[PDB]
This record gives C-alpha cells, sequence and structure tokens, in this order.
C-alpha cells in the first residue's frame, strides 16, 4: 500500500515496441517523402 | 535573355494557369523534370514559382 | 507484331517504354510493361 517492476516492465517493453513499429511510417528510407499520396501526386508511374 | 553568368529570375505568384496548356503546343527541344512528372502539375499546388 | 508508320524526326524517343509527350499520350502508347525492339530510320527521300 506504501515493488510491481517484473510486471511494470513487460508491459513498458511491449509499448515501447509498438510505439516504434508506428513511429516508422514517417521515415524516408531514401525516397523524396513518407506518403503515398504526394508519391502518386508529384510522379508518372513508370 | 541574358546571358549564363547574369541570368535572369523572374517569380511567379497568385495565379492558377494550366502548366501542359503551354506546354500542350510545341516549339521546344528538351522537356525534363525532376521529382515531379509534367503531366500532374494540374493536380499539385506550389508555394512559389 | 510489327507496328509500322511515320513520324516526325524529333518524337523518336516518344517511342520508349513508360513516357510522357504529345504524340505518345494522343497516338501510340506502349505499355510500361514492354518487351521487344524499336527500329527507327530515316525517310524524306521516299
Amino acid at each position: 500500500s506504501s515493488a510491481l517492476g517484473k510486471l511494470q516492465d513487460v508491459v513498458n517493453q511491449n509499448a515501447q515496441a509498438l510505439n516504434t513499429l508506428v513511429k516508422q511510417l514517417s521515415s524516408n528510407f531514401g525516397a523524396i517523402s513518407s506518403v503515398l499520396n504526394d508519391i502518386l501526386s508529384r510522379l508518372d508511374p513508370p | 535573355f541574358a546571358s549564363v553568368y547574369a541570368w535572369n529570375r523572374k517569380r511567379i505568384s497568385n495565379c492558377v494557369a494550366d502548366y501542359s496548356v503551354l506546354y500542350n503546343s510545341a516549339s521546344f527541344s528538351t522537356f525534363k523534370c525532376y521529382g515531379v512528372s509534367p503531366t500532374k502539375l494540374n493536380d499539385l499546388c506550389f508555394t512559389n514559382v | 507484331y510489327a507496328d509500322s508508320f511515320v513520324i516526325r524526326g524529333d518524337e523518336v524517343r516518344q517511342i520508349a517504354p513508360g513516357q510522357t509527350g504529345k504524340i505518345a499520350d494522343y497516338n501510340y502508347k506502349l505499355p510500361d510493361d514492354f518487351t521487344g525492339c524499336v527500329i527507327a530510320w530515316n525517310s524524306n527521300n521516299l
């Protein structure tokens, strides 16, 4: 009422991984943008 | 038309004129776009020219 | 499939897989999944 770190750590690890997964949807990896509606708007299909 | 070492720059703004409309005709020798496709220029919007 | 015609001397680069141009956008198109050869030779003597 005034220690559950082993239970807190497995929650934290899973959340830290799920956030890293979503934060990768905003990297270019060597492209002009991160949005498909921006490559499909200033580039021809080829 | 100025020369290559004192080229002249004109800023274009505040207007919505069809690009291809002008590039619709001929009288050119090269039309090379980089980062865009010259057929999708009428769907975009730009900050300056 | 032999497609045979005559063009202006400029838009010989308009017969290519994947492109934009007055000749390519209105009178003749090739798919980007093209497989075959393109031959061009001059003609004002015929």
